[PDB]
């Protein structure tokens, strides 16, 4: 009943910039199997540098509004990067079936946070073929929420018995993306960044 | 199939501007590059700079920074090259062509493996003008190896071409028409030569034909014997 | 990174192989690109990885590179391989290597012509010397007005080289006025060709 009359705003008095910009233009993003997680911590997050790099693909914020992320402050910030296909990027979303939710980057129900991906033909493809760019399609099992997977044991997919050789029934579990600028739109090489808060 | 289709011909005075389009077709132009390469008369091809069709991610040579602009319109599928006061040292043949290669290593697959027709642009302080044609007369001393030599001397015109015929296209054999040079007063000129029999020059009239296309000119000059 | 062709012209025949060169100044990747230009038409491009090129048909033209040193080379020529190549890695494109088709040596049948009268009316004066089939291209030409040596005021005209007999043609053009033309008497056409063993000389004198 009794109204407020002033507003008051205590924020810690610290100017140092997180280094969002850093993230965001590495000159080499990481492959999907091993992606990169950098925390961000003590410092003051501005919003508005995410906003000056290219039109993005996807700016889907989970459980945040995108207009409010300068209001608020967070607990543990984790920024994950990444290079997926073009029709992956639905794939990076909670609640979500596949190869790169399944076996490569999952994330959780409970997911709250930012995907931004962004369009990158320009910075990684190759003509012949970009081959420094994997993803894993076959695992015994499927992942757990932020779980990284760098294991490079040969699969077997018989009853056969696997020595290490990859056989008549045994498989590297990394394949590779092949990255061409004469691929379609969805087949084209995408850089993602999760923030999680 | 991959196909870029250029501008038309360009004849400018200096201190003009121009803008030449590019237009990409048979491609996803938002996932390629254009560049645009040199070429002066008589010379070799040069690089002049590149973008990149999506973002226009423009990187131009050292040689050529400020000199020239380069935009695209991705909805348009197009490229420009744009220059603001025009020089006449900027008479060239210019080619818009696709290409795509790694962007931190310049070593590696930046080729250009499709190529447009190529755009001509003359700059000169020179206006339409038709030209003179004096006939270029054998002799008695002319008999040389059994045959002799006759022509036409096509001399102050701008700008280029000019199509020289023989006979209304009857005498196709023997013809060389030269290339044209450019003069000291922004002015071309050219030499159209037959060789004829010897024997052959009473019985046969040889009239040479000169057209001049932006002059609208047509004019038959017939060589007599001297 | 400045790139050397390292023959500037080579003459070769119909169903030869033909090696031709390109040099880096520093040290560059494994291949460099390709590409051939007929004269009044858009460069072409051949190649620049042989492995990108093996589909089912096979390859005419072959490349090899190391870091500094690259080599094209043409397995078998055609009337249509008879062009301009070109090397290039990123922004260096090579001075061009020029194919010619070699034949034997023709004399070329030299002609001198007179200026006309109209031109005499019009004010100035073009002398023209003619050489006619001759098969190597370097030939030179002098001026001598009066038995003295002109330089500065002729310029020459050289065609192509032909598609049915392979030689050529030149056209040097001596350029006065009609004072200049009335001044002297003598007018030499002096042609050194490597086909002739002494200078061919047609001359004409002033009126007559
Ligand atoms: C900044 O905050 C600290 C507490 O973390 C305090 O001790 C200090 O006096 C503050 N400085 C200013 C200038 O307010």
């Amino acid at each position: 009943r009794v109204q407020p009359t002033e507003s008051i705003v205590r924020f810690p008095n610290i100017t140092n910039l997180c280094p969002f910009h850093e993230v965001f233009n590495a000159t080499t993003f990481a492959s999907v199997y091993a992606w990169n997680r950098k925390r961000i911590s003590n410092c003051v997050a501005d919003y508005s540098v995410i906003y000056n790099f290219a039109p993005f693909f996807a700016f889907k914020c989970y459980g945040v509004s995108p207009t409010k992320l300068n209001d608020l402050c967070f607990t543990n910030v984790y920024a994950d990067s990444f290079v997926i296909r073009g029709n992956e990027v639905s794939q990076i979303a909670p609640g979500q079936t596949g190869n790169i939710a399944d076996y490569n980057y999952k994330l959780p129900d409970d997911f709250t946070g930012c995907v931004i991906a962004w369009n990158s033909n320009k910075l990684d493809s190759k003509p012949s073929g970009n081959y420094n760019y994997l993803y894993r399609f076959l695992r015994k099992s499927k992942l757990k929420p932020f779980e990284r997977d760098i294991s490079t044991e040969i699969y077997q997919v018989g009853n056969k018995p696997c020595n290490g050789v990859a056989g008549p029934n045994c498989y590297s579990p990394l394949q590779s993306y092949g990255f061409r600028p004469t691929y379609g739109v969805g087949h084209q090489p995408y850089r993602v960044v999760v923030l999680s808060f | 199939e991959v196909q870029l289709v250029q501008s038309g011909a360009e004849v400018k005075k200096p201190g003009e501007s121009l803008k030449i389009s590019c237009q990409g077709s048979g491609y996803s132009f938002s996932s390629f590059w254009i560049g645009w390469v040199r070429q002066m008369p008589g010379k070799g091809l040069e690089w002049m700079g590149i973008i990149y069709g999506g973002d226009s991610d423009t990187r131009y040579s050292p040689s050529f920074q400020g000199q020239v602009s380069i935009s695209a319109d991705k909805s348009l599928s197009t490229a420009y090259l744009q220059w603001s006061s025009l020089k006449p040292s900027d008479t060239a043949m210019y080619y818009c062509a696709r290409t795509f290669g790694t962007y931190y290593d310049n070593t590696e697959d930046w080729f250009f493996d499709f190529w447009g027709h190529g755009t001509l642009v003359t700059v000169s302080s020179a206006s339409t003008k038709g030209p003179s044609v004096f006939p270029l007369a054998p002799s008695s001393k002319s008999t040389s190896g059994g045959t002799a030599a006759l022509g036409c001397l096509v001399k102050d015109y701008f700008p280029e071409p000019v199509t020289v015929s023989w006979n209304s296209g009857a005498l196709t054999s023997g013809v060389h028409t030269f290339p044209a040079v450019l003069q000291s007063s922004g002015l071309y000129s050219l030499s159209s030569v037959v060789t004829v029999p010897s024997s052959s020059l009473g019985t046969q009239t040889y009239i040479c034909n000169v057209n001049h296309k932006p002059s609208n000119t047509k004019v038959d000059k017939k060589v007599e014997p001297k | 990174i400045q790139m050397t062709q390292s023959p500037s012209t080579l003459s070769a025949s119909v169903g030869d192989r033909v090696t031709i060169t390109c040099r880096a100044s520093q040290r560059i990747g494994s291949w460099v690109a390709w590409y051939q230009q007929r004269p009044g038409k858009a460069p072409k491009f051949l190649i620049y990885n042989p492995s990108t090129l093996e589909s089912g048909v096979p390859s005419r033209f072959s490349a090899s590179g190391s870091g500094t040193e690259f080599t094209l080379t043409i397995s078998s020529l055609q009337p249509d391989d008879f062009a301009t190549y070109y090397c290039q890695q990123y922004d260096a494109f090579g001075q061009g290597t020029k194919l010619e088709i070699k034949r034997t040596v023709a004399a070329p049948s030299v002609f001198i012509f007179p200026p006309s009268d109209e031109q005499l009316k019009s004010g100035t004066a073009s002398v023209v010397c003619l050489l006619n089939n001759f098969y190597p291209r370097e030939a030179k030409v002098q001026w001598k007005v009066d038995n003295a040596l002109q330089s500065g005021n002729s310029q020459e005209s050289v065609t192509e080289q032909d598609s049915k007999d392979s030689t050529y043609s030149l056209s040097s053009t001596l350029t006065l006025s009609k004072a200049d033309y009335e001044k002297h008497k003598v007018y030499a056409c002096e042609v050194t060709h490597q086909g002739l063993s002494s200078p061919v000389t047609k001359s004409f004198n002033r009126g007559e």
